[PDB]
């Protein structure tokens, strides 16, 4: 039977057979904390925050990658899962240098939303204060690597959605950094089409559009109007955020369409800049 | 480079503490009202020492 | 040979330390006034985008987070090379005036009003904002109202009271709708009354201690300020 | 500079149009050139039509690739379980403070290089401190000088 | 001494560069037996009922593994030999590719016949500059005897046995990272599903099995099921090679039959301890495995009797440690090796292992507290329960186990300021 | 950096307050350090209270002083009258185009250095091409490879 019936947090859920637990979760209503699942990009299993427990089975499995099997009891919120998710968030805060006081994305950060949700009034783990580089050579994008949870949603959105495969991982283990071509700066990169889809995929304020920093926040928007870019024929679908009579951020809907929300430079950088002429 | 408010008044505050000390000396017993006057010269400018030392 | 320390100097902002080095006879050889805190806002910022500076720089102080906000904003506006718009000028000036009002209200009523009222020899338990609320229930409330007026302007313009974000590099993020304009204007006959009563009180304090308070750390130095054509401009 | 553009463009010829083969395509430029310069990876990415970011990621992901010129004599100390329980860490830190160079980098003029390896096989004669030619079975704290001056 | 060696029974005796001596040791007669008389399902049910508990560190009935590997929809299956060692003190796969370079070849030909695979790989580390040439010589001298080619033994079968030199990474020790390094890409464990036996190498089926578990396949059909059964206990079945090393008397491969009392594994087989000082611990699974100490003596070492003790019998890197070696020190060492050999995808193995390394370096220096120990225990349990592949799911075993067997010792490093091995206070 | 400040400050001690002695004071720092760094000349000028310009002028006026690090094996070819009439210029230019380095400078990684000298004395066995250890009597155009690979 394609239509399978499960039980997430008591609430009964309905899904297609091949769907993962996160798909049948986001399909009905229920919320599972995720940081590395971008609707679209193939489920990458890096943050390990979406871990859910099956009844009887004492171990925990990611809801983004484990499939839904014909009837089963999934528990998403309890004490042990909350403890492990708080520990994961605290590891992320202790490893990288996260200062929310001055982050462009303090209100949109998905690591910040999760931290506040799990009442993270501490770090617990020793703060490793290592020096990760702040790549702001590009006049349009800035990559402040000490906020990088390492979710690869920027490598995947530049590998499978944009294609100009500019970003990949540098080293192994702890030294793993997101780099442009041959470990160079984003400005020095020949293969960046300056799209910004890396800024629409980054949940954690590492990659930010510079020109519209602190204004293109989704929490401080006055309105959210869906429309179509009028600059080219592709007519990308856009989700323009309006803050006091100006567009502050243009993120592209259509993560299910073949394009994948990768609006171009002219759409993520000329549309909000034209509301201020 | 930030040149902040209390910085320009640092010399005025130093010289003011000098002048209000040099008029309310006692060889011993070092009272508390003269301490309050030595603090009030600073509180006249009411300095944000956090700005001064960025 | 030996020295006195007033560490920590209280009812001021920050960390201070007055040392008074005396002689063998018990007379003041010399005094100095240290600030014993340093954070490094000239070495933090190397690498950061300049647009990050109007949000980093308000964290140098909470009594004047908009002063650093606006100075950083003018610095980044000269980095961009913008005009800037007259409406932005007047809104920035409104936020700066609100900050002037709130900082001077805190400076008079919270930090320096105990010495001005109860005298420099008053007991230490009464010399604070708390004993001021107790003994003078109306003056402390008036100072609180003036500080609240300033910070309501700052909050209306920039979201938060302390460390607001209202001035982008290039202009101003948010204007004033007529309702809150009228709300701010409807309290000005009362806040001006508060300010004038404080002016009269401090003028009676300075007129009472006639010549002593006229030589209380009064040294002749130079006076730097900002000026328009011939006027007093604060922005 | 022109010596590093055709040698890398010729070792890629028997891999054109074949799926896979970047791990071997590099193990060959490593054995030939001693290291993987940026020009090497650039030409590999050009010839295989593989992204430069992917090539650099694979080149820096695995330990036995060196993106900088490695020394003319490697000083592989064994930080395996058998040597470490025997106390090879002491030998490692003294060759560290003796060459004065960081943990996994080359000397300032390309004479030596310290490369902590896994078991070199002599888990009987522990600790082993291979000096790029032959095993060295005992290597107490004092026997490190009599070899580091000899091979230089 | 006495060990009942059957896997590396020949090893050094047979000259590795000479195939004729190996076939003179009844070697490839299995291949013949399989390709001529034994229909594929028969060797399938043979190896299945043979109970060959997978020696790939995890433990598994590899007959069932091949049973999974066959039924995959496709016609381009593979068979891989993860000839790399997890423990960077283990030289078992090294010694087996040095001694008997043909057992593995014969076993993988058998298995590729069983599951219906044509292309196969052997991933051995490039940092073994002598095993590579022995294997390449073996591949050549088996190529010329109609053993890896078109219609091996005239049977309508194709098999090309490649040889991939490992780029030096324990991260590429699990299935999906091995399959990533063979496609020429960063070794990054993708989450299953897509499963390796269904959508593995190049999207085609894959049959990764251990080099020692492959080397046991020649002796499954030459002798029969009960032969492999008649070695020990009933739950786990077969025989394991062990890289017995450390500080006892004399290291080397000690392949003991089955669950045999740890006493007559270390006390008299190796023979005492160096300078005769009684041991205080033994690592029985390497870095992915736990520790056994002074209580697991009369215990069968079989796969079931020690997974509950907390130490998966992974690739036999047993190292003995007497009182002159600290347990916090070896815990930091193993966790440092793990931190150095990890991809960096999962937040638990990238940051957890870093912070656990920090907390262990702080407990060793004595700068630690009791909340430090509680945080170390909780982070260890979290990284075990949440990590992705299984390197990290078994990375804090040299902490967890050393907590459940040296707790007081841990306390003795923090509450009191003392350490058995006086290296640093 | 601190290794080059007291060794030069100690060899100058037996010359303080004595007229002359900058030619020897340098021939000693040359024999010890292999070359004369800028720090060396700076400390010589400080200690002797001689002008830095004069020290640099004497250091660059004479041939056998090298202000840059000289190689670990000098390749002194003889451009004397006896060798030149025999044709040593051919040997010199071929070691030039073979090491690819300029006339009187060191290799890029400090392995060799070409230093055309005066008569090394073997004006009978001409031309002589000393390779920092021993004479070499014949040195026809083809015998230059069999030594330049050996000493490296
Ligand atoms: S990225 Fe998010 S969590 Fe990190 S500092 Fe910025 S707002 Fe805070
Ligand atoms: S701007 Fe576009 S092409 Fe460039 S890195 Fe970002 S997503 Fe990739
Ligand atoms: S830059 Fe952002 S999107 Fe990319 S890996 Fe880091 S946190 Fe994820
Ligand atoms: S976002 Fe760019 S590509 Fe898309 S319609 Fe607009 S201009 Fe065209
Ligand atoms: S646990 Fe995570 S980081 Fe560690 S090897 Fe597996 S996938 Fe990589
Ligand atoms: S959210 Fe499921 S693992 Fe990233
Ligand atoms: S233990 Fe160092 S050689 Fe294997
Ligand atoms: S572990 Fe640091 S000395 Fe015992
Ligand atoms: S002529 Fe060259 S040696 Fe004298
Ligand atoms: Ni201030």
């Amino acid at each position: 039977m394609k239509e399978i019936t499960l039980t997430i947090d008591g609430k009964v859920c309905k899904g297609v057979q091949g769907d993962t637990i996160l798909d049948v979760a986001n399909k009905n209503d229920v919320y599972i904390p995720t940081l590395c699942y971008q609707k679209g990009l193939t489920p990458i299993g890096a943050c390990r925050m979406c871990v859910v427990q099956l009844e009887g089975n004492p171990k925990m499995l990611p809801s983004c990658t484990t499939p839904a099997q014909d009837g089963m009891v999934v528990v998403t919120k309890n004490e042990k899962l909350k403890d492990y998710r708080r520990q994961i968030l605290e590891l992320l805060f202790a490893g990288r240098n996260h200062f929310c006081m001055y982050c462009s994305q303090s209100g949109d950060c998905e690591l910040q939303r999760l931290a506040i949700e799990h009442e993270m009034d501490s770090v617990r783990f020793p703060y490793l204060y290592e020096d990760f580089e702040v790549d702001a050579t590009d006049p349009n994008l800035m990559m402040d690597h000490n906020r990088c949870v390492l979710c690869q949603r920027c490598i995947r959105t530049c590998s499978e959605i944009v294609g100009a495969h500019t970003l990949d991982l540098e080293r192994r283990g702890w030294q793993a950094k997101v780099i442009a071509d041959l470990g160079k700066r984003l400005r020095e990169s020949d293969t960046c089409v300056n799209c910004g889809a890396c800024a629409q995929s980054c949940p954690t304020g590492t990659i930010t559009i510079r020109e519209f920093a602190y204004r293109g926040r989704r929490s401080e928007c006055d309105a959210v109007v869906e429309s179509v870019c009028p600059l080219c024929a592709v007519g990308c679908k856009i989700k323009t955020y309006v803050r006091t009579g100006s567009i502050v951020r243009v993120e592209g809907t259509g993560v299910e369409e073949p394009d994948g929300g990768q609006l171009c430079h002219m759409g993520r950088w000329w549309l909000p800049e034209s509301t201020e002429r | 480079n930030l040149i902040v408010a209390t910085g320009h008044n640092n010399f005025a505050m130093n010289k003011g503490v000098e002048m209000v000390a040099k008029k309310y000396i006692t060889g011993t017993n070092v009272p508390e009202g003269v301490f309050n006057r030595l603090e009030h010269v600073i509180r006249a400018y009411d300095p944000c020492l956090s700005c001064s030392t960025h | 040979v030996f020295k006195l320390e007033i560490n920590p100097v209280t009812r001021i902002e920050g960390h201070g330390k007055i040392t008074v080095m005396l002689d063998e006879s018990g007379h003041v050889r010399e005094t100095r006034f240290h600030v014993t805190q340093y954070r490094g806002f000239e070495v933090f910022t190397h690498g950061r985008d300049f647009r990050e500076m109007p949000v980093i720089t308000p964290r140098i102080c909470g009594i004047c987070p908009v002063s650093h906000h606006l100075a950083s904003a003018k610095a980044c506006d000269e980095i961009l090379g913008v005009t800037i718009t007259p409406a932005a000028h007047k809104l920035r000036e409104l936020m700066h005036m609100g900050q002037i009002v709130q900082s001077h209200a805190l400076s008079f009523f919270h930090l320096s009003s105990p010495d001005i009222l109860w005298g420099f020899d008053a007991p230490v338990k009464i010399r604070n904002v708390a004993g001021l609320v107790d003994r003078y229930p109306e003056l402390a409330k008036k100072g609180i109202m003036l500080r609240k007026f300033g910070q309501e302007i700052i909050k209306t313009l920039g979201g938060k009271k302390i460390h607001p974000w209202h001035s982008i590099p290039g202009g101003v993020n948010r204007s004033l709708t007529p309702q809150e304009r009228d709300a701010i204007a409807a309290q000005l006959p009362e806040m001006k009354s508060i300010a004038m009563e404080a002016i009269k009180l401090i003028k009676d304090y300075l007129q009472e201690g006639g010549e002593e308070l006229k030589e209380f750390a009064t040294l002749d130095t130079a006076y730097m300020g900002l000026v328009r054509d011939g006027y007093l401009e604060l922005y | 500079t022109v010596d590093v553009v055709e040698k890398v463009k010729e070792i890629v010829a028997p891999w054109k149009g074949k799926q896979g083969g970047l791990i071997p395509i590099l193990q060959e430029v490593q054995r030939e050139l001693g290291y993987l310069p940026e020009e090497a990876l650039l030409t590999i990415s050009r010839e295989l039509k593989m992204p430069k970011a992917e090539v650099y990621g694979v080149a820096t992901f695995y330990a036995q690739f060196h993106l900088k010129p490695r020394g003319r004599h490697v000083i592989r100390v064994c930080r395996g379980t058998a040597c470490h329980v025997r106390g090879s860490l002491q030998i490692l830190e003294k060759v560290k403070q003796m060459l004065g160079i960081e943990e996994n980098e080359t000397t300032d003029d390309l004479r030596f290089t310290l490369e902590p390896v896994a078991c070199l096989g002599a888990c009987g004669l522990a600790p082993v401190m291979m000096v790029d030619e032959d095993t060295h079975g005992r290597m107490t704290p004092d026997k490190i000088q009599a070899i580091l001056d000899k091979y230089q | 001494s006495k060990q009942h060696r059957i896997v590396l029974s020949n090893c050094g005796y047979i000259d590795p560069e000479k195939i004729e001596e190996y076939i003179a040791r009844d070697g490839y007669m299995a291949l013949g037996k399989a390709l001529l008389e034994m229909t594929p399902e028969e060797v399938l049910e043979e190896v299945k009922k043979s109970g060959l508990r997978g020696r790939g560190g995890a433990g598994f009935p590899t007959g069932l593994k091949w049973e999974f590997a066959k039924k995959a929809s496709g016609d381009k299956k593979y068979v891989i030999c993860n000839a790399d060692e997890g423990d960077p003190g283990a030289f078992m796969d090294r010694s087996t590719l040095e001694g008997d370079p043909h057992s593995v070849i014969e076993g993988m030909t058998i298995g590729a016949y069983v599951i219906g695979a044509d292309e196969g790989y052997i991933y051995c580390r490039a940092e073994y500059p002598l095993a590579i040439k022995r294997l390449k010589i073996a591949i050549a001298q088996a190529e010329e005897m109609g053993l890896l080619g078109d219609h091996i033994m005239g049977t309508n079968f194709s098999f090309h046995l490649h040889l991939k030199e490992g780029a030096g990474a324990f991260v590429c020790g699990e299935e999906t990272a091995l399959m990533a390094s063979i496609e020429g890409r960063r070794g990054m464990p993708r989450p299953r599903p897509p499963f390796p036996a269904q959508h593995g190498l190049w999207g085609k089926p894959t049959n990764i099995n251990n080099v020692e578990t492959w080397a046991n396949v020649p002796r499954i059909i030459l002798n029969g099921a009960d032969w492999f059964a008649s070695m020990g206990t009933e739950k786990s079945k077969g025989t394991k090679i062990f890289a017995l090393t450390g500080k006892i008397t004399n290291t080397g491969l000690i392949e003991v039959p089955m669950g045999i009392t740890i006493r007559e594994i270390i006390y008299e087989l190796g023979g005492g301890i160096l300078n005769g000082k009684e041991f205080k611990a033994v690592q029985i699974g390497g870095p992915s495995g736990g520790c056994l100490t002074k209580e697991h003596l009369d215990l069968p070492i079989d796969y079931e009797s020690l997974t509950a003790a907390g130490a998966i019998m992974g690739s036999g890197g047993l190292v003995v440690m007497d009182e002159d070696t600290c347990m916090v020190d070896v815990a930091k060492f193993f966790l440092e090796f793990t931190q150095r050999e990890s991809c960096g995808k999962c937040v638990p193995c990238r940051e957890g292992t870093k912070q656990m390394l920090l907390m262990l370096q702080k407990i060793c220096n004595g700068e630690g507290t009791m909340d430090d120990l509680s945080k170390l225990e909780e982070l260890a349990h979290m990284v075990k329960e949440t990590s992705l592949c299984g390197l990290g799911q078994t990375a804090p075993n040299p902490v967890i186990t050393t907590i459940r067997y040296f707790r007081d010792e841990y306390v003795a490093h923090i509450k009191d300021k003392r350490c058995p091995a006086k290296i640093c206070p």
